[PDB]
């Protein structure tokens, strides 16, 4: 997993990987990291599934209930603070590393929180197993107020450092821009392992495989 | 009818019963006067004997809260010791939570607190007995007063007990502004022996105490010789 | 069927008489408090009159400070107002430590309301006679500013937001008052001393003595300084001088 | 170590319009049959079919509790448990207990009946679920099955053509391990039908 | 803490408590709602206390989820509690099953704390009578709770003071067949043929349930609707 | 207070309790609803209120669990209440529970007698501890179980309960007590069940030329057995038919009320 | 939770709940349990037949441990719950003890809940009064009585349920000490039908020898009420 | 009737529950106790409701240990848990401190739970009134043999001679007289059955009662037989 955001001139920018490995092995190809908390807060995850789906998913509850109550839409440090707390209390055996980024009537706010329970608050974040190849180039490119565009060419870029570099992530780019009023999430916003060597289609003609008996059900 | 037996229910015009009824008994209560007096707090109450044969030192009303606050119950004395343990309670948090007095404000209105959290429920009864807590702390003297209704007010010089009306029109001629507690330790004192009336309660005595600087801003019960005789 | 007032039942037609009695509380201490909001700030008046000589004339107070930047009057039952406050400040508390920001205003009207149903329906805890009034100015969405905010909560619980509240004694001849002078002029137009003036002439106009300036304390919030504070008497003066004409 | 105690292995492929799920027949206990007949596959309504693995007594104890909340649901609410829901439900179910945790691993598959979309996943034993468009594969032989499979099946097969892949795939990968195999059965599903077939493996 | 009963049956069989509960209900404001086969319509009168009550912030047409709409007629202290609930109950569902609760098992949800409460100890009936409305995977859903704990499928209802002359009306201008600006118009109709005196979109307060969601109507599209009657 | 305690639970100077005789005297009011046990089948016939013009049905998809009056507790159990209607879903969710967890334990159906017996419990509980009202509700369990076939319980609102074959309960129930011990055989079919049903419901009610929009009726019989797949459990023993509880329509009530309005017709000719 | 003290003593010394209980318990069904020589028998009053009850058999003298035999009288969702209780504490003992529990520390057991039942907060008394017949592992057949009131005792030959009184005085004085098998089946009827009417239809008998415990038929039932019946016809036409 | 609590004081000091189950006492059946320096004698009559009750059921003389036996009066269905709990704390006490526990401290043992009643619960159960019954413990520890008695006040007081339930003021009568302090075991066995002779509606039979005897230097509980009794009688 390689999960990386940078806050660009008006909003957030974030990025992820999608392979997603169960033990040494490619169990799926196309997984979502990038979950979603609000209208205006979303939150990449990086380490077990279980835990990153689990906190998000309730802290993602808690403050929908939360913005019903007041009418107002939801702040980030809310969501920041819920889900610390959370980490905290089990002493990091909920062992997922957020990445957790908005835009509130403050800005935007790009937040990174550790396993343990720590935050901090930065203008660009990464986290995963990659994230030591991937921070590489951030610092090697990031300049202050970048447009939309250059902020989503260098997420791409500083995944794709990831992909090739580390064993645990890859086959894909997740961009999502978040900005004051909209937020828009590309899937596909660029695939570099193309689909090389076409499939050989092996033809077996039905029924090469014995059957004993059969029982068709009928609805 | 029945909308005067537990606390728990307004009168037909918004009146709690059972509270204005336990004010009654502490309007009957052996009287107390104190003075805030601008560098030292005086308290003095009035201890009525029923028996010749008690010994100096019994029932007296005035107790040490923290070092350098008091309370004075005027009322029913058992209810009294329940606040007392509630407001050391409260005294020795503050001193071990956050390392530092209590201020004298803040102990007032917890008792004050405290006392109103039985005059909700149907399940108690409200205390029989109003507190006059007086405090020393860095923020000045301060003279305060707890009805069992649960409401705190801060004065000059307070009057409580049977002869509250009369004992209290003779503090409205103290000046509170230049009085002395070296002062007001015989003004409050005689003015009790003069509220006090002889042909009911044939043994009374007169117990005082203060917090100044004369004694290093600590609650302590007066000098026996410094109390007027009569 | 015999008594159907002396605990929280239904009557048969349909009421809560210990929250009908309720309010007959608030309006017992002949207390009047008006709170009212210009364009750019909250004030809240209310008599503070001690009518004995020898109290401390700045020891019992109306005027509470619930956060940093939420500040409230407690009409009626002078103790229950207290311990109500004190409630208050625990739920802020708790949010301020649960979530991270400061907790808004309509969220502890709405808790503080809902607080407040909860006594009238088990028959036990006895409803807190007090109509509390929350005061403040609260973070304005997509522009950033903050607005002045004012909301009431009665002993049922019926929060509700304001333009200008009138509580305690007499407050049915302030709240005409206060309607008539609406109908001419635009509330949330005017300015600071406009505004300061309207709600010392509706708490002269209710209970017509001319008040004084220490018999009345002034809480103030204010888009300059967020946080709630009282104004001392050499500005209250100014502002009886000024309704003098 | 303890998922490999009792052996087995499951796995699910999408056609077009259905999808099969495969599961072997061994019971042992680490090393030695216990029994040559158990299926691993239990079929919850006309649109659904999961098969658990991992060891046999939690196996059948989370089989139990998926069946009482499965009813449970259909008499609350009055319809067929959707596959999407029938995941998630025991998502939660299984990070319930997650330091306490069930030693199964689920294989769901599941059809809309009208709409015609297939869905399938596969949970961790923590309640990790991953859903992907191709196929599934848990259990002893789960690298030997994707092996199989990630060269076998093709976007848009039918499912007289599903069945002789997934058949294939799970006899050359059961060759191969040591703890499943002898026979297999399978259920393709459709958006009309359901089918059960019983295919013949090595009496290895 | 007063664990015993409040209300007991009567000689004659009635939970007699529940009657005044129920009447209790029905002394509020003037709430209906109707359906249509493209969606439900809620309208709700905000019957302001004084010009100084900021009518911006008083609501009477509550979102439960992005497909689920509310309104009450009797004591909103007390319908808050059941307000606050079922959105708990409803965010729970999403939690375990990822899938929007259908109306039914919400409405037996908060139906079972109206009959909790009516047989706990300590405690009195709610005094309020709901109605829930929205979408789930089979159509459009109009549901009217009551302080005994019923419910009621009902397709077009008032609750409220003068509800037995506005179900009269529902009765006649209804049509099996009624498209959804049909029903939004109807309803402000029968509020307006009780209504005291003439509505302003900030007297009154609608929600439309349109294909997949709640959207209580702004202060501009309620308007756009009142000058078109 | 202690002083405006009811005190439901209490013996009166006579032995009796007071708040269950209330109860029995709140159901009496309650929809009547009738139950037939046949030996192919057992049927309840009841009475729904009638339907004001603007009432709707919730849209359900697999309408055999749920009607108006009727309830399903398991596969092979359904119920009828009779009483305040909000106070009997509480229960009835308590009793799904129960038939659901006996079959987490020892997979299998639990027999009728043993969830008329841990429902009852439930309602005698709170005539003994609480101190609050008694649930004012009444029941009529169907089921089929291979200990007794088909049965059919009654319930009190006192936990006391009993096995009948014919029962009703609600407005009139003594009318249709006299009615049904008038005419029931041992040698009745399902199918002259239903018309013993549907022709005592009209008496009840007196209702000639019975109507379908304020009948309700619910039928538990055993239909052939349907998702047996032997493949995937080898040494299961599936049997070869299995109860189900089923509500009719309109579709298929109304060829059964037209055939009971017509017997109604006949016996009513022969009176001269 | 709701605990208040409802069984407290009258101005007279007299608990108001258990003797409204022992009141609830005369409006019951009688029951008649009497003791022979190697048998014990019991009798059952049930209620009716009123063709509408099912055609299947439902007993209403119940099994509480494989040797020990329970018929009760008064309020019958109370006499279920404490049924089931005995059944418990029956298979307990006989989990910690290894030994089947005699028919005494069942009934003291009983007593002891009855007696909990009157000095507990929140609780009214059970409305039963119990007959509890049985073995113990040496033949040795007993017979206890239990009230509401929690008293049990040991009989000889007993009654409960309505016209208590009346049933017990009359068979005091024809109880002859040993009877045989067929004796107590005579003396159980003669004595019961005293109290019921004369519909033969409304009883329902159980003897229980050692390790047999075996109901007694329709036919086998009428073949004693004809000669019951006969003799009360002789003693009257005695009287006269 | 509920109008006073269960706590509640009459104007005259004395509780009402108390005061009124001490009432309760002079319904029930009778019974004795009379120590001698042989050594202790408890008797009691069974008054049985119909002669057809195995009477050895429904024994009034329970042994609470092998030199402590306690004779009740009253409601018969509480006493059986006052000497059950006397039981449990006299075996505790021989578990412990291994040797036979003092009577005294058995009659404290057992008013230790006869006091606990009240209704509020909260941390612990309570009875919700007294028991109706007073006890009368007697027995032999090395301060010799000694006769306790138990209210259901919670106040136990020890004697020398004295009679509950029914007929106990003309046995007090009986008592005030007829009885010095070094009396025989056969003058106390004479002197106890007489009494209950005199006091009861019933024939005494030697079936009818029930006699317990401990005598000092055995130091244990004997029960008497109904021929021993008829052996009393003949004298």
């Amino acid at each position: 997993t390689t999960i990386v955001g940078v806050v660009y001139r008006d909003g957030v920018v974030l990025g992820a990987d999608t392979r997603a490995t169960e033990g040494s092995i490619v169990a799926d190809k196309r997984c979502r990291k990038i979950h979603y908390m609000a209208p205006n807060i979303m939150c990449c995850g990086a380490g077990t599934s279980a835990d990153t789906e689990a906190v998000t998913n309730m802290v993602s509850s808690h403050l929908a209930l939360h913005r019903l109550e007041t009418g107002k839409q939801s702040r980030v440090l809310e969501a920041l603070t819920l889900l610390k707390r959370h980490l905290y209390r089990y002493q990091g055996h909920v062992s997922a590393a957020l990445v957790l980024g908005g835009v509130d009537v403050e800005g935007p706010f790009l937040a990174t929180i550790a396993p343990h329970g720590s935050t901090d608050r930065l203008p660009f974040v990464t986290m995963g197993s990659g994230s030591i190849a991937a921070m590489a180039q951030l610092e090697a490119a990031y300049k202050d107020n970048m447009t939309c565009e250059e902020a989503k060419e260098l997420v791409a870029s500083a995944i794709r450092k990831g992909i090739f570099n580390d064993p645990y992530s890859g086959t894909q780019v997740d961009v999502c821009v978040i900005t004051k009023d909209k937020t828009e999430l590309t899937i596909g916003y660029d695939k570099p392992n193309e689909r090389m060597y076409p499939r050989q289609e092996v033809l077996l003609p039905p029924g090469t495989t014995p059957v004993l008996k059969e029982e068709i059900r009928q609805l | 009818s029945g909308h005067d037996q537990s606390t728990d229910v307004f009168s037909a015009e918004g009146r709690v019963f059972q509270v204005e009824y336990a004010g009654k008994a502490v309007d009957n209560s052996s009287t107390a006067v104190a003075a805030c007096c601008k560098d030292g707090v005086v308290v003095a109450v009035e201890k009525v004997h029923t028996s010749r044969m008690l010994e100096k030192g019994s029932n007296n009303r005035i107790h040490a809260v923290d070092r350098q606050a008091g309370i004075c119950i005027c009322g029913l004395l058992p209810d009294g010791r329940a606040i007392v343990s509630r407001a050391r309670q409260e005294a020795e948090n503050s001193r071990d939570i956050f390392a530092t007095p209590i201020r004298g404000s803040v102990l007032a209105n917890r008792v004050g607190e405290f006392m109103h959290a039985y005059t909700t429920h149907f399940a108690y009864r409200p205390f029989g007995c109003s507190a006059i807590i007086a405090s020393y702390a860095d923020d000045g003297p301060q003279l305060f007063v707890s009805d069992p209704s649960g409401t705190v007010a801060g004065y000059y010089g307070v009057a409580l007990g049977k002869a509250k009306t009369v004992a209290k029109s003779e503090l409205e001629k103290l000046d509170f502004s230049s009085l002395t507690c070296d002062e007001a330790v015989g003004k409050l004192a005689s003015i009790l022996h003069e509220v006090h009336d002889k042909q009911k309660d044939k043994l009374y005595e007169v117990e005082v105490a203060w917090v100044c600087d004369k004694s290093d801003r600590k609650f302590v019960h007066v000098p026996a010789d410094m109390v007027p005789a009569e | 069927a015999g008594f159907d007032k002396y605990i929280t039942v239904f009557s048969p037609e349909g009421s809560l008489y210990q929250v009908e009695y309720a309010f007959k509380a608030v309006t017992y201490p002949g207390l009047l408090t008006v709170a009212i909001r210009c364009k750019d700030a909250v004030l809240v008046v209310t008599q503070h009159l001690i009518p004995d000589r020898l109290m401390r004339p700045d020891s019992v107070t109306a005027l509470y400070e619930v956060t940093p930047n939420i500040g409230c009057c407690m009409t009626g039952r002078a103790p229950d107002g207290r311990a109500l406050v004190q409630r208050a400040r625990e739920e802020a508390s708790d949010y301020q430590y649960r979530y991270g920001v400061e907790i808004p205003i309509a969220v502890l009207a709405k808790r503080m309301g809902d607080k407040a149903q909860v006594r009238t329906q088990q028959a036990g805890l006895r409803p807190m006679g007090v109509v509390s009034t929350f005061i403040g100015m609260d973070q304005s969405d997509q522009d950033g500013s903050l607005k002045p905010q004012i909301y009431t909560v009665d002993p049922a619980g019926w929060t509700g937001g304001h333009i200008a509240c009138a509580a305690g004694k007499k407050q049915v001849e302030a709240m005409a008052f206060l309607e008539k002078r609406q109908k001419s002029t635009e509330l949330d137009a005017l300015t600071q001393k406009e505004a300061a003036m309207i709600a010392l002439a509706a708490l002269q106009s209710a209970i017509g003595t001319a008040v004084k300036a220490k018999e009345v304390e002034v809480g103030r919030c204010t888009a300059a300084n967020p946080a709630f504070q009282r104004v001392p008497n050499s500005e209250v003066e100014e502002w009886l001088t000024a309704v003098a004409e | 170590s303890i998922m490999a105690y009792s052996g087995g292995s499951v796995m699910a492929m999408a056609g077009k319009e259905c999808f099969v799920i495969i599961s072997d027949n061994r019971l042992g206990e680490q090393l030695k049959t216990i029994s040559t007949e158990v299926p691993k596959l239990h079929v919850v309504n006309d649109s659904i079919v999961y098969g658990l693995t991992g060891l046999r007594t939690d196996q059948q104890t989370f089989a139990n509790k998926v069946q009482f909340r499965t009813e449970m649901y259909k008499l609350r609410e009055e319809r067929d448990i959707t596959g999407k829901a029938f995941a998630a439900m025991i998502t939660s179910m299984l990070y319930e207990a997650r330091f306490g945790p069930w030693f199964v691993e689920p294989v769901i598959g599941s059809i809309d009946k009208s709409t015609g979309e297939v869905y399938l996943c596969a949970t961790d034993l923590i309640g990790a679920p991953c859903e992907p468009e191709d196929y599934v594969c848990a259990g002893t032989a789960a690298e030997s099955l994707h092996g199989m499979c990630e060269a076998l099946w093709r976007p848009g097969m039918s499912p007289e053509e599903l069945f002789e892949i997934a058949a294939q795939a799970m006899l050359s990968a059961c060759d191969r391990d040591s703890l499943s195999g002898y026979g297999a059965v399978a259920m393709i599903v459709t958006k009309d039908k359901v089918t059960t077939r019983l295919i013949k493996g090595r009496k290895d | 803490e007063a664990f015993y009963g409040l209300t007991t049956f009567s000689p004659s069989g009635k939970l007699i408590q529940i009657e005044y509960a129920t009447t209790a209900a029905g002394k509020g404001t003037t709430a209906l709602g109707v359906k249509a086969t493209d969606g439900v319509v809620i309208a709700a009168k905000k019957k302001a206390p004084s010009t100084l009550v900021d009518a911006s912030s008083i609501q009477k047409v509550f979102v439960l989820d992005e497909h689920v709409g509310c309104t009450y007629s009797g004591m909103g202290p007390d319908c808050r509690v059941l307000i606050d609930s079922a959105r708990k109950n409803c965010q729970q569902y999403k939690l375990m099953y990822n899938e929007p609760i259908p109306i039914s098992q919400l409405v037996r949800k908060i139906s079972a704390i109206y009959q909790e409460f009516t047989q706990s100890g300590g405690v009195r009936p709610f005094g309020c009578s709901l109605l829930v409305a929205g979408v789930d995977a089979n159509g459009y859903h109009l549901y009217q709770v009551d302080p005994s704990g019923t419910f009621w499928a009902w397709k077009a209802t008032a609750i409220g003071t003068g509800s037995p002359d506005a179900k009269a009306f529902l009765e006649k201008r209804y049509t099996v067949d009624m498209e959804l600006e049909d029903a939004v118009h109807t309803a402000l109709l029968t509020l307006k043929e009780g209504f005291d005196g003439q509505m302003t979109s900030e007297n009154t307060q609608v929600g439309r349930v349109v294909e997949n969601r709640f959207e209580i109507l702004s202060v501009d599209q309620l308007r756009d609707y009142l000058d078109q009657i | 207070s202690h002083r405006y305690d009811s005190r439901t639970t209490t013996f009166s100077p006579e032995g009796r309790l007071y708040q269950v005789e209330y109860a029995v005297e709140a159901i009496q009011q309650a929809g009547t609803v009738i139950g037939v046990c046949t030996k192919d089948g057992v049927v309840l016939a009841g009475e729904k209120m009638v339907p004001h013009p603007l009432f709707d049905s919730e849209s359900m998809q697999d309408k055999n669990t749920s009607g108006e009056k009727m309830y399903k507790i398991a596969e092979h159990i359904g119920c009828s209440v009779a009483g305040v209607t909000s106070d009997a879903y509480a229960l009835l969710n308590y009793a799904r529970l129960s038939a659901l967890r006996h079959q987490y334990t020892f997979q299998e159906p639990m027999a009728i007698e043993d969830l008329c017996r841990i429902l009852c419990d439930e309602k005698q509980l709170y005539t003994q501890y609480g101190g609050v009202r008694p649930y004012g509700v009444s029941f009529l369990l169907v089921g089929w179980d291979r200990y007794y076939g088909y049965q059919l319980y009654s319930t009190e609102p006192s936990g006391d309960y009993s096995a009948w074959s014919a029962y009703a309960i609600g407005q009139n129930d003594q009318v249709a007590h006299a009615l049904l011990k008038k005419d029931w055989h041992e040698s009745m079919t399902l199918e002259d069940g239903m018309l013993l049903a549907l022709r005592v419901l009209g008496k009840t009610m007196d209702t000639a030329k019975i109507d379908l929009d304020r009948v309700e009726v619910a039928v538990m019989r055993k239909v052939p057995a349907s998702n047996i797949d032997q493949l995937l459990d080898p040494f299961k023993h599936h049997p070869k038919t299995t109860p189900r509880f089923q509500i009719l329509t309109r579709s298929e009530l109304k060829p059964h009320a037209e055939r009971a309005d017509q017997a109604r017709e006949a016996e009513e000719k022969a009176e001269a | 939770s709701y605990d208040r003290a409802i069984t407290v003593f009258s101005p007279d010394g007299h608990l108001f709940q258990v003797e409204y209980a022992q009141e609830a318990v005369k409006k019951g069904l009688a029951a008649v349990g009497v003791l022979g020589s190697d048998s014990v028998v019991i009798a059952v009053e049930k209620k009716s037949a009123v063709k509408l009850q099912d055609s299947r058999t439902i007993r209403k003298i119940y099994k509480v441990d494989a040797n020990i035999y329970l018929a009760f009288a008064g309020l019958s969702a109370d006499a279920r719950v404490l049924i089931n209780k005995a059944q418990l504490e029956c298979q307990r003992f006989s989990l910690n003890y290894e030994d089947t529990m005699d028919v005494d520390m069942l009934v003291r057991y009983v007593a002891g809940v009855q007696q909990k039942s009157t000095q507990s907060g929140g609780s009214r008394p059970f409305g039963v009064a119990t007959v509890i017949g049985g073995f113990n592992e040496d033949g040795k057949p007993h017979l206890w009585k239990t009230d509401p009131s929690g008293m049990c005792s040991a009989w000889r030959a007993v009654a409960i349920g309505r016209h208590d009184q009346t049933v017990i005085e009359y068979m005091e004085k024809s109880y002859k000490d040993g009877m045989s098998r067929d004796e107590c089946v005579h003396f159980a009827i003669k004595s019961l039908l005293e109290v019921v009417e004369s519909g033969s239809r409304n009883i329902e008998l159980l003897v229980l020898q050692y390790k047999e415990a075996r109901y007694l038929t329709e036919e086998e039932l009428q073949k004693f009420v004809v000669e019951v019946e006969k003799e009360r016809e002789e003693e009257a036409a005695a009287k006269k | 009737e509920y109008d006073r609590g269960v706590n509640t004081f009459s104007p005259e000091g004395r509780i009402f529950q108390i005061e009124y189950a001490v009432e309760a006492i002079k319904l029930g059946s009778t019974s004795l106790g009379i120590r001698t320096p042989e050594g202790v004698v408890l008797a009691a009559e069974k008054r049985v409701p119909s002669t057809l009750v195995v009477p050895s059921s429904m024994s009034k003389i329970m042994e609470v240990d092998s030199h402590i036996a306690a004779v009740m009066s009253g409601m018969v269905a509480d006493a059986r848990i006052l000497v059950e709990h006397a039981r449990v704390e006299s075996q505790n006490h021989r578990f412990t401190y291994n040797e036979p526990m003092s009577v005294e401290s058995c009659t404290l043992a057992t008013c230790d739970l006869s006091i606990q009643f009240g209704e509020s619960g909260g941390r612990r159960k309570l009875m919700s009134r007294p028991f109706g019954v007073s006890l009368l413990i007697a027995g032999v520890d090395e301060k010799g043999p000694q006769l306790w008695q138990t209210d259901p006040s919670g106040t136990h007081t020890r004697y020398d001679a004295q009679a509950i339930g029914g007929g106990a003021e003309a046995a007090q009568s009986v008592f005030t007289e007829r009885y010095h302090r070094n009396m025989t075991l056969e003058e106390g066995e004479t002197l106890a059955v007489d009494i209950l002779k005199q006091v009861m509606e019933d024939q005494l039979s030697p079936e009818n009662i029930e006699v317990a005897v401990v005598r000092a230097d055995d130091g244990k509980l004997h029960m008497y037989t109904p021929t021993e009794i008829k052996a009393i009688m003949s004298r």
